[PDB]
């Protein structure tokens, strides 16, 4: 069963996104979906529902076509069109399967969310910088390395190395915002035999931009 | 609407502890939900209709509760249950979510493992500078980094940031990075990061010649 | 003791003969059932390719609606009055006489007369289902081969008597497993042990929903598609929309009843004003055929329609009372046809209604009204003709949705019960009760 | 009589409200008892699987692990029965069938702890039985308990307060509330007299049993077979050739159910200890076959899902069958507490997916499933041995919910049905009672 | 209900192509999906068939793995592999939906179909030329024109005249073969008050070369 | 496998008109069904079950047969209903079709209306020399073109191409191409093109002069 939202970004205030949420590992009917956001650091409030066959849509207090959820069956994708756009719509928005025991509703199974933000900025793709030991370091057991990942916008970047196959001892550290550029660096620790010897890369992932950025840590040349 | 408030907004146990999280109602709900939250996942049903645990949820946990006192026990945590619990009511409408509980690790000491960087090349073509510090694994999380150039201190242009706990070794990193023109780096040669931790009363000193 | 242990050991015996006859019967009944749903349709055509040859002149259009029902609608009520006074109404009532020896099977009289009597009041739009007509033309059936053949023996007249019955209830609703339950929780005599053979009646049922099949395959008559499911939560609500089936169950039997001699005043038994007061109200049917549908004919073609809330409040109250108007009037009026279906329509459109305040009322249950209109469908049936049991599998066998089964039974239980502490009765039984104590006095 | 039946007409349907309110107290009870006991169940088949675990290396030490377990907690069954209740023993269906027509007693200050921690013991050990035996006889037990703490008088209260505990039994079995009823007015009940037996009380009960099994087994099926293809006209003939099959093999198994209830009468000729020995013996058997080819043991549930799907080649299927076949017998006919009724389903899942597959082959212009067939099949045995087709039909219906194939089941069922009349079979339960009857007689 | 086979073409002897069939307008499980072709002017042949759970799959008497009719109902997609492909293989390929009354299946609903050729001669552009009246012309109440269109391969070619505007009168006959190369003509019949006052222009196409051509017809001097 | 074998083959009948077409098999059938192809489009299911009207065929259409015979037939024949119908069989397995009936609008004869066209200067402007020759819209469809080049009969290079019949006038329309090197070509002067129709016992002769 997966839950895979897409659409978010950066938008501009008081204009209208449209999230969308790919079903699949289950009838996409018989179900209920809805849309929950989560806004940076905050808990989480619920946007809407919307039965099987769309005859029932309910929003939280919101206002006119503040929110527009749909959906379409036969693509198996849940929709959230959001207008009039504020700063109070900057947040993850999560689209959940709905479900429940003995009838008091819950929210079954989770997607990974968007992130939806509300800005004036341009969206700029992040430049990749290989963090490679000083010419000088003393190779101990294990070798730290990492790569700098800076100037883009908006939130968020995924980096990965070797592909994700390198999963221990990585370290993505949370961004940080200055001068309308978020900024955060990655630091990925290996068995001093490992690297050089073998290839260290690290895959950097900014959606909004549509950018991939593979970079290759060589020792200091 | 409903107000789930959450009592601790943020706890911290020992595994191996019994671990208590309330989730008090405005007014009166029944069978509500609890998700857990792991620091970067998306929330994940853990408990509903007050105490029946989702598959997969170790036994480890139970709920109870009613009317608008309820509460999500753990009895004996442990330290992959890190992570932030949200409760939910639906048996009024609309639904409605608590600010939910952050529950954090207490584990021992864990000193940290600190690597500088110098600008990559790629960055100083392009005028930037950064020279990144990691303050890997190290607990507890309250760290100090201090930043000296050719000796001298340095504030200006650091920029720090921490990641949560870990989820299994529930330890901190930390990085550290002084962001200066290329031009501004270049006329200096001594960079060094130097992190003082309750694992030692003598900080921790890395750095690097740019000679 | 000791004979009891002859009778287990010699339990579940019967006789070839008579199961090879039950299936001559089931075999029958079907073909029939078959050949009078589709004159019935054949006439509901012609009715329609007229109005469209007159489809201009609005008044003439009307005219030649209310005419050429009125027309059959007589046709029909002579065709009973004249030749087999028994044939009229239901039908139901009657043959559970016969089961009890309290009537007579005039087959030779009743098939001619039920059959084309109804293709007249059910081909012209009247508010009367197959049932009647078919249970009717069903046992007669059954007895007709009873008596060619010369079947002797209690149970091959009770058994050839109650397939015919069943196998008729079945082609009605393509519903056999309802057919014979019906019988063993209604038909059959209620008071005393009888010698129908079950394995019999299977027999029967089976041959003719096979003829049915052999001719209605690949279209259901009530298609509903798969409703939504229901929380342990909402369970005390289907209760309610019993108890509610059950104070009216009753109240709906008085009116049948009573109507049934406000009606008898009109004609005071004299066959024209009899024969003219029936092609009255079958010509007002074939009217409101044209100008509101959802308040005339079988009902079946709006249960769809109302289960999907494609229906508004007001539209459904509206459809509810002249429903309940159009029903009595050509049932109470002995018109030959049963009250069995249009029992349905009424309940489907109770449920509907019951429903969507439902919705609105919690919006946290995430009903949707379809289900209660399941719930009702068969409720009317369970709170009028006391026969739950038969109800409940009747709805089953022609919504599908056995996710609805505790539903459903809540509310069929919970409007059997209501209709007893409020002292309603078998509307069929109480048709005897009325039948056999105006013989005896 | 005119006049008596206009008497009576006027006043059909008034069951008096206090046999209506206790028809309610009695399924709640049955529910939650059929509950403790299929959770009971469950936790030893769990520990049982547990132990298995702790000794999963030394094969032969876990196959013997296996064994013990099962003979042990089979002991303990027979016990329970032999010392306590020899009513309480095998089905319990034809002994409540007994007392509805009054020549049983029904000792459930007896019974009721017997039959439950009995069977307790024969399912929890994975014994070939169902749990309808357990329930729907601790179902009625529970009815008259209630009849005697109350002292409700009249036949209505006896024959409807001991109907209803057998269908709240029956319901709470497989979850299937229809069934519950058209078990009692097909079979249940004095099948050759008028009777007392307020059908309205009955659902009741089934009701509120329903409820309390929902209450704790809801969101998983019993059997889940999604739904099946269609079965188009040309189709139906084969159906009946299935039940014709299931016809004369129906008295078939009959006879070696009674027959082997006799060859192992003798084995312990009414002994105590060479009974409990000998369950323990076939209780192991069970325990064993229940870890090197589990489709053999057990209930017999868990197969239906598989068999329907194909899933099963034609060789692991007949296998599969046979050594049922053995397994049912010994552990039923063996007297152990516990229906035969649920086995009796697998049974005829697995003959028909057969069946099935050859005709696949056969026809390839039917384009046939084979798991339609199979669930033709899956209640056809009960059509043909236990005679309550009726029952069996809507018993299936009700747990596969596959109301397409409404009209191949009930060719299979009938075509069963009859053959099993025209070969001379006879209802397996009322036979049991014709026996249990008789026997009570010929030592005087 | 829409069935839209796609794949077809052309492919060389001995070699093998997959055919693609999308489905819409229906639930694609449930149902029997099949393929049956038609070669060049010939009749219907049945290829196969492949139940809806892929657990059955029957094939017309026919080489081992000449066919291998798969399906992804997730895609709602038929598929026809063959292999070692040979001239009978050429032919245009349908898929259907199958079907029945008392249970005698037939093919429900058939779509448009792909043609398949099977052949080692190559793509080649069409030349177009001009079929105009002789200079010795007696120009009646109408006048025939018409255009040549030759040597091309492989089929088709579409010819339309003055971009369809004029449809009546027009003729465009079947494609003769010969040295692995097709010619056709396309004869209109216009008023003689139409032509040559008026711009008759034949316009031909042939997407397998990438060919739109156009030929104005033109009086001879 | 059976074999369904549909009688005429083709044929021809005016609209308004009782039509009737067979489809025997080798061996036993039952339940057939019938397709009905329109040139350039997909088969269309038409009757199925022997005698079954899909829904949207008109009623004029109706079949019946049985064992190892059955018939289509329309009950006067609109113009519509020229098209192929296509019989098949699946009471039997593999499912098999008949080599399908012609259904084509008989009418009134017509004398073919003959073009001749001399090879387009650009053709001649690549060494080939196509003299094409239509014979557009006549009745019923047997015809024979015959070449003359200077007065002289000629069989080689020459292809011929039909129609199907029209749909606009039920006609059918055939193109004969006679094709020649460029300077085969020129070293003759007259080209004629020679149509023999039932319309006419005296062929309808079209040609030019190179001169
Ligand atoms: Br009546
Ligand atoms: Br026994």
């Amino acid at each position: 069963v997966r839950l895979l939202e897409s659409g978010g970004g950066l938008v501009q205030p008081g204009g209208s996104l449209k999230l969308s949420c790919a079903a699949s590992g289950f009838d996409y009917s018989r179900y209920w979906m809805s849309w929950v956001r989560q806004a940076p650091g905050k808990g989480l409030k619920w946007i809407g529902e919307i039965n099987p066959v769309s005859s029932t849509i309910n929003y939280t207090p919101s206002l006119k076509d503040k929110f527009i959820i749909s959906r379409d069956n036969a693509k198996d994708t849940l929709y959230l069109q959001i207008s009039k756009v504020r700063s109070e719509d900057t947040a993850l928005y999560y689209c959940a399967r709905l479900y429940y025991g003995y009838g008091y509703w819950y929210f079954d199974v989770w997607g990974a969310g968007t992130t939806v933000t509300v800005s004036s900025a341009k969206t700029t793709p992040p430049s990749v910088y290989p963090l490679a030991p000083g010419s000088a370091a003393a190779a101990a057991s294990m070798v730290t390395l990492g790569c700098l990942v800076k100037g883009y916008f908006p939130e968020p970047v995924t980096v990965t190395w070797n592909s994700g196959s390198l999963a221990a001892g990585v370290h993505t550290f949370p961004a940080v915002l200055q001068a309308a550029l978020y900024t955060l660096s990655s630091s990925v620790t290996v068995p001093s035999s490992s690297w050089p010897s073998e290839t260290v890369t690290c895959n950097v992932a900014h959606p909004a931009s549509s950018t991939k950025v593979d970079k290759k840590i060589v020792p200091r040349a | 609407d409903i107000v789930l408030t959450q009592s601790p907004a943020i706890m911290s146990a020992a595994p191996g502890d019994k671990v208590t999280m309330t989730c008090s109602a405005s007014s009166s709900v029944s069978y509500i939900h609890w998700y857990q939250q792991k620091s970067g996942t998306s929330p994940k049903r853990w408990i509903y209709d007050t105490s029946k645990l989702t598959s997969g949820v170790p036994v480890r946990f139970s709920g109870s509760g009613s009317g608008t006192s309820y509460s999500l026990t753990i009895n004996t945590m442990e330290a992959e249950d890190a992570a932030t619990y949200y409760c939910q009511q639906w048996s009024s409408h609309p639904q409605t979510f608590g600010g939910g509980t952050k529950l954090e690790i207490l584990r021992a000491d864990a000193a940290p493992t600190v690597s500088i960087f110098p600008p990559s090349s790629e960055q100083l073509t392009s005028g930037g500078a950064s020279v990144v510090c990691f303050l890997n694994n190290f607990y507890p999380k309250d760290i100090n980094v201090k930043w000296k150039i050719d000796g001298s201190e340095r504030q200006n242009g650091v920029l720090n940031s921490w990641t949560d706990q870990d989820s299994k070794d529930s330890t901190y990193s930390m990085s550290s990075t002084l962001t200066l023109t290329k031009d501004e780096y270049e006329r200096h040669n001594s960079y060094t990061c130097e992190a003082t931790h309750k694992t030692s009363t003598s900080p921790i000193v890395k750095s690097f010649n740019r000679a | 003791r000791r004979q009891l242990i002859r009778q287990l050991l010699e339990r579940d015996k019967t006789p070839l003969a008579i199961l090879f006859m039950a299936a001559v019967v089931g075999t029958l009944v079907g073909l029939a059932a078959v050949a009078f749903d589709k004159g019935v349709a054949w006439l509901q055509n012609q009715r329609m390719g007229a109005l469209v040859h007159t489809a201009d002149n609005y008044p003439l259009l009307l005219t030649v609606a209310f005419l050429c029902s009125a027309v059959l609608a007589m046709f029909g009520y002579f065709l009973v009055r004249k030749y087999a006074p028994e044939a009229g109404g239901s039908g139901i009532p009657e043959i559970e006489g016969a089961l009890e020896d309290q009537r007579p099977v005039r087959w030779w009289r009743v098939l001619p007369v039920k059959f084309f009597g109804g293709l007249g009041t059910l081909g012209g739009g009247m508010v009367l289902g197959r049932e009647g007509p078919t249970v009717q033309i069903g046992g007669n059936i059954g007895r007709m081969v009873l008596d060619i053949f010369r079947l002797k023996g209690d149970e091959a007249r009770h058994t050839l008597l109650a397939t015919g019955a069943a196998a008729g209830l079945a082609a009605a609703f393509n519903a056999p497993l309802a057919g014979i339950l019906f019988i063993i929780e209604e038909m059959r005599p209620q008071f005393r042990y009888t010698l129908i053979s079950i394995k019999a009646v299977f027999i029967g049922v089976i041959m003719s929903t096979i003829m049915y099949r052999i001719f209605n395959h690949e279209v259901a008559l009530i298609d509903v598609g798969k409703l939504s499911d229901a929380p342990l939560n909402t369970l005390w609500l289907y209760l309610i929309l019993g108890i509610i089936f059950g104070i009216f169950g009753p109240i709906f039997n008085k009116w049948v009843l009573g109507m049934q001699d406000l009606l008898h005043r009109v004609h005071g038994g004299n066959i024209t004003k009899w024969v003219l007061m029936g092609g009255a109200i079958g010509g007002l049917c074939g009217l409101l055929g044209f100008v509101a549908p959802a308040t005339s004919g079988g009902g079946f073609n709006l249960i769809p329609i109302a289960t999907a809330g494609n229906f508004s409040m007001g539209m459904l109250v509206f459809i509810f009372v002249a429903r309940v108007i159009t029903t009595l009037l050509c049932f109470s009026s002995g018109a030959p046809g049963g009250i069995f279906a249009p029992m349905l329509a009424l309940g489907t459109v109770l449920g509907t209604a019951f429903g969507m305040v439902a919705v609105e009322l919690f919006p946290q249950y995430h009903l949707e009204a379809g289900t209660f209109a399941i719930a009702g469908m068969g409720a009317l049936l369970a709170a009028s003709i006391r026969a739950p049991l038969t109800g409940i599998i009747l709805v089953l066998e022609m919504t599908d949705n056995y996710q609805l089964i505790l539903p459903m039974i809540i509310t069929g239980l919970g409007a059997t019960l209501l209709a007893q502490f409020t002292g309603g009765k078998p509307l069929e039984s109480a048709i005897l009760a009325r039948t056999l104590a105006k013989q005896e006095a």
